[PDB]
């Protein structure tokens, strides 16, 4: 029971789990946002 | 017969899903150190 | 020297547009990163 209890996550892995892939999606549009804007550099 | 096969089927059941649940919740909070760290670097360089 | 005035102004109002508009896109990537992180 310790041991399984070691891991961290104290609520259900069902919301954890949403809330990772949650995070995953807004990982992975600021990366996208931030190439597109350090992409298009054509200013003087 | 029945009613303790089912109680022991059932704890066995609920075990792996623990055992499955504390896994993912592991990997899902190492993907989420590793972009966390990423979007703070991104941050800064963006700051 | 009035034309080279002229000129330098020209240049500077170009300059300042692009910084102007630099700043704005900057700002827009910048309060969009932080509202979708």
């Amino acid at each position: 029971k310790l041991i399984s209890t070691m891991p961290g996550i104290h609520l259900s892995p069902e919301q954890q789990q949403q809330q990772l892939q949650s995070l995953r999606e807004q990982v992975r549009t600021k990366n996208e946002l931030l190439q597109k804007y350090k992409s298009l550099c054509m200013f003087e | 017969e029945n009613q303790v096969l089912e109680l022991l089927i059932h704890r066995d059941g609920e075990f792996q899903e623990l055992m499955k649940l504390a896994l993912n919740q592991g990997k899902i909070h190492h993907e989420m150190q590793v972009l966390e760290k990423e979007v703070e670097k991104r941050d800064s360089d963006i700051q | 020297n009035h034309e080279a005035a002229t000129c330098l102004e020209d240049v500077v109002y170009r300059g300042d547009m692009l910084l102007e508009k630099i700043q704005s896109a900057l700002a827009d990537i910048a309060q969009s990163q932080l509202k979708t992180r």
